[PDB]
């Protein structure tokens, strides 16, 4: 699995134990990540922020 | 309630309606030193609103660290009470919808 990180053009080759690529960014701003990269598990979005997870190559 | 999606779009709804509401809102990132903080100020007539999450960073992914804070001039006890409420449950309608899924 391979997931952009936060710096554009780079992606991660995500070591074992994590497959999902996941974006955080604000809840009212969907085009300005805050963070991006691989995950184990997708975090819950809370009242502030909004995650976004997803198992294939670079789709984060 | 309907069914678990059903409930979390709701939820989903009474979130948006907060920030709709909010004459002007404003959003700040910092972080330093793993320590991640994220805060929204609403502007409310007059009075404002500042909702502040933190987060530490562990394996560079973000983890939640304590509830939400609701800081006003004036007093929202009872809107923080609400909303701490508020962020309680939309957590567990996404536990059940992944549950569920």
């Amino acid at each position: 699995l391979k997931c952009n990180q936060l710096i554009p053009p780079f992606w991660k080759t995500c070591p074992k134990g994590k497959n999902l690529c996941y974006k955080m960014t604000m809840r009212a701003a969907p085009m300005v990540p805050v963070k991006r990269g691989c995950i184990d598990v997708c975090p819950k979005s809370s009242l502030l922020i909004k995650y976004m997870c997803c198992n294939t190559d670079k789709c984060n | 309630g309907g069914t678990p999606e059903e409930r979390l779009a709701q939820l989903e709804k009474e979130i948006q309606a907060l920030y709709d509401a909010a004459d002007e809102v404003v959003d700040e990132v910092e972080e330093k030193d793993g320590k991640m903080t994220v805060t929204r100020t609403l502007t409310i007539g007059d009075g404002t609103v500042t909702l502040v999450e933190t987060l530490k960073i562990v394996d560079g992914a973000p983890v939640k660290d304590g509830e939400i804070e609701v800081i006003c001039n004036p007093e929202c006890e009872e809107l923080g009470k609400r909303l701490k409420a508020l962020a309680k449950e939309y957590e567990k309608a996404q536990e059940e919808v992944e549950k569920a899924k």
